[PDB]
């Protein structure tokens, strides 16, 4: 799903959201994981890269508006 | 040879990055199979 969505990164919503932010956002929150999807913290302050950093190398705006 | 670490160091890859692409470009000359050198 998510490789699909990835599609549609042009796409935007009606309020000007890209539609690849929401879809996203709901397919986290619906799928109601991160760690595989974004990664998970190690002890020394490492950030395992995970699912989502393959796709896009901006992962600071995306997870921060998943946290918004 | 065994995160945070590269962005502390840009702080105060892509010269890995540009090394890597001159190594294949480079190895590129010497392929006598063609395909292996549209590969490269």
């Amino acid at each position: 799903a998510l490789q699909y969505f990835y599609f549609l990164r042009n796409e935007k919503d009606n309020q000007g959201e890209s539609m690849f932010l929401r879809c996203v956002s709901e397919l986290v929150i619906e799928s109601r994981e991160f760690d595989m999807l974004l990664g998970k913290l190690e002890k020394d302050g490492s950030r395992k890269p995970g699912a989502i950093d393959k796709f896009t190398r901006d992962t600071k705006t995306i997870i921060n508006k998943v946290a918004s | 040879r065994d995160d945070g670490i590269s962005y502390r160091l840009q702080e105060v890859t892509d010269d890995a990055v540009c090394s890597k692409a001159n190594e294949l470009l480079q190895r590129s000359r010497h392929v006598p199979n063609k395909q292996e050198k549209e590969r490269m």
